[PDB]
DNA sequence: CTACCGATAAGCAGATCTCTCGATTGCGTAT
DNA sequence: ATACGCTCTCTGCTTATCGGTAG
RNA sequence: UAAAUCGAGAG
């Protein structure tokens, strides 16, 4: 029930509240108000890099440096290709 | 506002436009395009679509631009991932061209936007409604007749005259 | 862009006036370019040798979205050709794709010639 | 870095003199000439620290600007050691140019003058005050490249100008009283700057502005 | 260039060019390996220049951050720049964390509606205490004082506040914090002589600090 | 800045502009147009007025497999709590579509005998994505959580802003379509003038029968019918 | 503590060559 | 057949309000 | 005999 910063009810699944807004020891749903304790959910830990592209400067950019053959069904099945020959115009496929 | 792009290419005349105040504003068609008028018959082609590999989206869970949404006329029909969605773009064009299957209109626009890096949003679209531009390009297997629009235009590559052509990257 | 017109000069200085059929004062073209009576040295080598890069705003030629300068031409493609470079000249005619850069290279310069003049008005009458 | 805080009081007691000099007042070329060392061991003891009450000075009008401005008198030029101009100091330099009977004295501060100390600038007429900072003087503004060469004319001058284009005081241009050139050269309102100005078409000629 | 900027001149009379430039020159004494550093020790250096990253661990439930700066390497940005640990490391102390402070407090205000090393030395501890004491709601500080390619510090806020960004504001902050500048001046450049003369090329005007440079300028 | 736009046309091929806006606060605004004045709503409560939906069904919609990405769990948690902290009392689809309802009864001129549950609905079928139109609202709601995750995507800087300009990005007004849109605005006009009239003939007029065929034929002689003109 | 001197953030105004044709010009009650 | 009420600006100036002085 | 607005043009 808890992904990223924020904890999602159980039953319904609408947002809870905030725990360090409410009172020690007991969170209750907004919609169907079940019952939960604010034990097991200890650590709301979640990191944020930067964009690695908000800081546009001189350094940063150092760090930095006929025949057709096609696949018509599926990944399994084997590519056909369709040829047209400039011979003499003759088109046919092959698997 | 007034420049030409290359993404008009077969649509918009590149040469007819009034010199002064209209320069760019005022244009005409390629003499070739035809717009639609009328809505194709899409009813059939989210059937096909999901015996493909598409993943109805009424339960699949996912989203994203990892993954390769599948829409119609600006419905969410599935998702498959972009490898796929490519296969499933050009077998639907390779179906569409060579008329024989009933779901499939030949003017059925297929805008598949790949993958890349931080470019145009990736996913595959399928265009069958009124007022769209559409020029008669030739499918290059089959040597048919295809229909395509400035949205599907702007990925494939169409060779402007067969003795250009090259191995594996022309498909018109 | 400097690569391409480093080479556009080389063709003009080889192919003009040595490679010209008929010759000054002959050669009418000529006669009435170097005079100055009308047209100059770039016109006649665009007529005769090449047209050149084109020049958008002074960039080349613009790219879509998937990295193609024009339908015809596969994405990222280095070649001049596909960045605007015409090689060919007004006396054999031009490719399709030479055609419409040279079309978007037109209308560029219609363009500016249109906005150029309301752009000059209204300080003349300032001063006057 | 105290080294750099010396080399630039020294700079601006050398565009002082020579503000003084161009003023029309008798200052020496061995005065303005003056070496960094020189400076040093008239000017910092043993210390090294410069201080400003021994820079203070006072200079008289030539015999040539005497002969041709009557009117002028005595200068007294004033250096603050005290890192802010208060009431007390601001009062305390007009009785001092007062009790002296100075026609004119100029002031040099360090940081900025307090507008309660401000306010007895204009005070005495007519004996007049001018205020300078210490880094707007780092370099003469006259010596620059573009600035031409600016001559306060004397009232005959003026009477000779103003008749022979057939003026009035305000139809010549105007230079404003608070540009850098005017306060340099000390310009009470209402007397004319010849400019001798170098053109690209004709050389040396003559402009005149007057302040206002 | 062009007609614009004779609308600059004038039309408009700008005080507010558009593009102000300065042209300096070079007394023959100095050297062109001179001058190419001159005008590094002229052009403005924002603290978004050497930040490599910045890297924000909020676990909330009183709100804690772990705001984590890496940086270029010193070999890198002391060359770049110019700039040195020390300049760097009180720049972030004194202009960085008060100004990312004052923004924090100022949305609130607008809202109501390879691991580094822990232990440290005598002198550290003392700094991080001024720090903390300086600052409203810092709890810890370190830098990275014998490689400075790192700075890592709490922040602490009352646990009632609700979600923030904690990333814009640090990007925005660190963009507009500074490391050198003279005032009104962006970049100094050194373009090819034109006409014979060496100048130097300047993106801002302040006449009264290139007055300071006699030996170059 | 940012934002993306869509613009929906209905079968009879009239169009409907959706904006959505990304506020640097945190939210995002739903805009639309009704008659010649714009209108703005937090998209949570068109989202939950669509259709039946938890808090962690939108979570899942737009959050895909990418649960450890945290600019979008950010954003999206900023999100939720501004709408929960704005409008405390919404919870279920259908009290938030009275309150829409309540919201947009004046400019709509809905009937008095309208519902606020059924003219909200009537609000949403008649403004959000009207190409899926009606019994679309899981369609809808799909699409709108395509198009948020797409905003999101967009201000992290991982998709290229479309042009407008660029002729890949446009559609053709054929003037037969734009006839046939004026004709059936003109007719809605029409409509609209004749319950004008007998609205002017309740407030002053008595002999009045809507039963009646003699009071019909009437009050239709009294507007005028020259559409053509 | 309170009154004067500024010092920005926000709101508001006007404004960015000649010449030739054609076509239209409103409705909404009340009497 | 007929008369009277009506949704992608450049340069400033000008205003409102926020801090600091010193009175 | 007039005026706007729209539209189309010329240099
Ligand atoms: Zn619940």
């Amino acid at each position: 029930s808890v992904v990223g910063s924020l904890i999602f009810c159980l039953d319904c699944g609408d947002l809870l509240e905030n725990p360090n807004a409410v009172l020690g020891s007991n969170v209750e749903c907004s919609q169907c108000k079940a019952i939960y304790p604010k034990s097991q959910f200890s650590n709301l830990k979640v990191v944020t890099t930067t964009a690695d592209d908000a800081f546009p400067s001189s350094l940063r950019a150092k760090k930095s440096v006929n025949y057709h053959t096609l696949q018509l069904r599926s990944a399994d099945e084997g590519a056909t290709v369709f040829y047209t020959c400039t011979s003499c115009g003759y088109k046919f496929r092959t698997n | 506002v007034r420049k030409l792009l290359p993404e008009s290419w077969g649509f918009l005349c590149p040469v007819h436009t009034p010199d002064g105040s209209p320069c760019g504003l005022l244009n005409h068609f390629a003499h070739k395009c035809r717009i639609s008028t009328q809505q194709s018959d899409v009813s059939r082609i989210p059937s096909i679509l999901y015996s493909l590999g598409v993943a109805p989206a009424s339960h699949t869970f996912a989203a994203g631009p990892s993954l390769c949404c599948v829409q119609i006329d600006g419905k969410i029909i599935g998702w498959v991932s972009h490898e796929q969605g490519k296969i499933i773009a050009d077998t639907l064009r390779y179906w569409k061209v060579e008329g024989k299957t009933p779901g499939l209109p030949i003017d059925l626009e297929i805008g598949y936007v790949p993958p890349s890096t931080r470019g145009q949003y990736p996913g595959l679209y399928l265009f069958g409604g009124h007022s769209r531009m559409l020029r008669p390009v030739r499918y290059l297997p089959l040597d048919k007749e295809d229909i395509v629009g400035p949205f599907e235009q702007v990925y494939m590559n169409i060779a402007v005259t067969p003795q250009e052509i090259q191995n594996n990257v022309h498909t018109h | 862009s400097s690569k391409v017109n480093a080479i556009t000069s080389q063709v003009v200085s080889k192919c003009v006036p040595d490679g010209t059929m008929k010759k000054f004062p002959c050669n009418s073209m000529q006669a009435m370019a170097l005079s100055g009576a009308k047209g100059s040295n770039v016109n006649v080598s665009q007529i005769m040798c090449l047209l050149g890069q084109q020049a958008l705003e002074g960039r080349r030629v613009p790219v879509m979205v998937s990295g193609k300068t024009l339908p015809s031409f596969k994405p990222y493609e280095t070649d001049a050709m596909a960045g605007g470079y015409v090689k060919g000249r007004f006396y054999s005619g031009i490719k399709p794709q030479e055609y419409y850069f040279h079309c978007m290279a037109g209308r560029e310069g219609l363009i500016d010639t249109a906005v150029k003049t309301s752009r000059s008005g209204y300080l003349q009458r300032c001063l006057t | 870095e105290n080294e750099r805080n010396i080399s630039r009081l020294w700079r601006a007691f050398r565009t002082v003199k020579e503000m003084v000099k161009d003023r029309g007042y008798f200052i020496t070329q061995e005065e303005v000439e003056l070496p960094l060392e020189d400076f040093k061991a008239k000017y910092c003891d043993s210390m090294g620290r410069p201080q400003r009450k021994m820079m203070s000075f006072q200079a008289n009008p030539t015999e040539e600007s005497i002969s041709k401005f009557p009117d002028m008198g005595s200068l007294w030029v004033e250096f603050c050691d005290e890192p802010s101009v208060g009431v007390k100091t601001m009062k305390t330099f007009v009785i001092h140019i007062q009790e002296k009977n100075f026609q004119t004295g100029i002031f040099v501060y360090q940081n900025n003058i307090t507008p309660s100390a401000m306010k007895l600038v204009p005070s005495i007429p007519p004996a007049t005050i001018e205020t300078f900072n210490e880094a707007a003087l780092v370099v003469n503004i006259t010596h620059h490249e573009l600035v031409p060469k600016h001559i306060r004319l004397s009232s005959d001058e003026k009477r000779e100008l103003l008749k022979r284009y057939r003026l009035k005081e305000s139809q010549l241009p105007r230079i404003q009283r608070a540009d850098p050139v005017a306060l340099y050269l000390g310009l009470k309102r209402g007397e004319v700057v010849k400019i001798i100005r170098k053109s690209e078409t004709s050389g040396r000629y003559a402009s005149y502005r007057i302040c206002m | 260039l062009g007609i614009p900027r004779l609308r600059e001149i004038v039309m408009t009379a700008s005080a507010a060019i558009k593009t102000p430039q300065m042209t300096l020159p070079i007394w023959n004494d100095v050297s062109d390996e001179q001058a190419d550093t001159f005008c590094k020790s002229i052009s403005k250096v924002l603290l978004s220049e050497v930040i490599d990253k910045v890297i924000v661990t909020e676990t909330t439930g009183a709100r804690s951050y772990v705001i984590h700066m890496r940086f270029f390497d010193n070999n890198e940005y002391s060359e770049e720049y110019d700039v040195s640990k020390e300049e760097l490391q009180n720049v972030i102390s004194n202009q960085f964390i008060h100004l990312l402070e004052a923004a924090i407090v100022k949305e609130i205000k607008k809202q109501k509606r390879v691991e580094a090393n822990n232990n440290m030395n005598k002198v550290q501890r003392d700094r991080q205490s001024a720090i903390i004491s300086h600052h409203r709601f810092i709890t810890k500080y370190n830098f990275d004082d014998e490689s400075g390619k790192w700075c890592e510090f709490k922040l602490e806020l009352a646990a009632d506040t609700e979600k923030l960004l904690m990333v814009n504001i640090v990007e925005e902050i660190c963009r507009k914090s500074i490391i050198r500048q003279i005032p009104h001046i962006d970049r100094c450049v050194h373009p090819e002589p034109e006409n014979g003369k060496r100048v130097l090329v300047t993106e801002g005007v302040n006449f009264q600090a290139m007055w300071d440079q006699e030996a170059f300028i | 800045h940012y934002g993306i736009q869509i613009r929906s046309v209905r079968p009879d091929q009239t169009s409907q502009t959706n904006v959505l806006h990304y506020l640097n606060d945190g939210q995002v605004t739903f805009r639309f147009s009704w008659r010649k004045n714009e209108y703005l709503v937090p998209v949570v409560m068109i989202l939950k007025a669509l259709c039946h939906t938890s808090d962690r069904e939108i979570f899942d919609g737009i959050i895909g497999n990418d649960v450890k990405d945290s600019f979008l769990t950010d954003r999206l948690e900023l999100l939720l709590r501004g709408f929960k902290k704005r409008y405390p009392h919404l919870q279920n689809r259908t009290q938030v579509l009275q309150y829409l309802g309540d919201k947009f009864r004046v400019v709509f001129q809905a009937s008095p005998d309208q519902s606020d549950l059924e003219v909200g609905q009537e609000v949403l079928d008649r403004i959000v994505l009207v190409h899926l139109g009606k019994d679309g609202s899981q369609d809808k709601f799909r699409m709108l959580l395509f198009m948020i995750r797409k905003l999101y995507s967009l201000v992290a800087g991982e998709c290229s802003p479309d042009n407008p300009d660029a002729t890949q990005h446009q559609e053709v007004l054929l003037g037969g379509f734009l006839y046939g849109m004026i004709l059936k605005e003109k007719i809605d006009e029409y409509l609209q003038n004749i319950i004008a009239q007998v609205r002017m003939d309740i407030n002053r007029g008595m002999a009045i029968n809507f039963k009646d065929k003699r009071y019909m034929s009437r009050v239709l002689m009294r507007v005028n019918e020259n559409i053509g003109s």
